[PDB]
DNA sequence: GGAAGATCGAAAAAAGCACACGCTGACCCGCGTGG
DNA sequence: CCACGCGGGCGGTAGCGTGCTTTTTTCGATCTTCC
RNA sequence: UCUAUAUGUCAGCGUGU
């Protein structure tokens, strides 16, 4: 009978492993959320998964062997405790199907109106209040001078979150 | 201390990195990932 | 008459393998991702 | 085509290994000895 | 002696033993 297994995938290869597994006709589940990342400074709405580099594959070992899945392109290794691979109970799968959080991620640390440190250009090593990308590749900050801070747009890749 | 695991310049624009630095980086990355997963209220198998 | 300890050969794991000097090469993350 | 920033066994839809000696620990199988 | 010149390992060797 079909059972659920947990798979650790390679870095940035979750999508490719997903397509490869769907080619082999095995059901897979992975948490998915679309939200606003910063992506090297350009605030864009894209999709990333909760619990990154993890997949839940439902398959019967009789139909397709475990080693075949282990050798699937884009899949790093089975999540196994002891010799045998781990078995995910159906209750966990149900909870995951109802598991719908709204959170943020470390690459998405700087949101509208927060402290960001500029470390490049003529303003290297200073603190500013960041509000919004104007366009895509231009983000502005409350650049601080000796007297006061004034809004000004700087290159996105130069600054980083504190 | 960093001096006991120095980051010697490679004289070619790169940096020769000791194995201790790599091990510390791996430990720090794993600790940060575990902290994020715990803060995300992840289920039993993933956190284990 | 079944448990306890016991023991005994066999399998698995750990630690070691001299000193000093001179020379050469060959690195000292790669890759999906992003702009 | 110029950075870049995190998992890492590698790569693949599996298997890679493969010429020492001594010491220590533990285990299965038996045994044997009894209360 | 912080006055110049201020790295590591792996592989291949060779020398004295």
């Amino acid at each position: 009978m079909q059972s659920w297994y947990l798979l650790y995938c390679k870095r940035g290869q979750l999508q490719r492993a997903q397509e490869h597994l769907e080619r082999q006709a095995v059901n897979c589940l992975a948490p998915m959320i679309t939200l606003e990342k910063i992506v090297r400074g350009k605030r864009t709405a894209v999709s990333e998964p909760l619990f990154p580099n993890y997949l839940f594959v439902e398959f019967d070992p009789e139909v397709i062997h475990t080693t075949t899945i282990n050798a699937t392109r884009g899949v790093s290794h089975f999540v196994r405790f002891g010799a045998s691979p781990a078995i995910v109970p159906s209750a966990v799968i149900h909870q995951l199907s109802v598991y719908k959080p709204k959170d943020i991620v470390d690459p998405a640390t700087p949101y509208p109106g927060d402290k960001v440190i500029i470390t490049e250009g003529a303003f290297e090593g200073f603190q500013a209040i960041f509000t919004e990308p104007d366009g895509e590749a231009r983000s502005m900050l409350l650049l601080n001078l000796i007297n006061k801070e004034i809004k000004h747009s700087v290159k996105n890749t130069e600054f980083r979150k504190l | 201390p960093p001096d006991l695991r120095p980051l010697v310049p490679l004289d070619g624009g790169r940096f020769a990195t000791s194995d201790l630095n790599d091990l510390y980086r791996r430990v720090i990355n794993r600790n940060n990932r575990l902290k994020r997963l715990l803060d995300l209220a992840a289920p039993d198998i993933i956190v284990r």
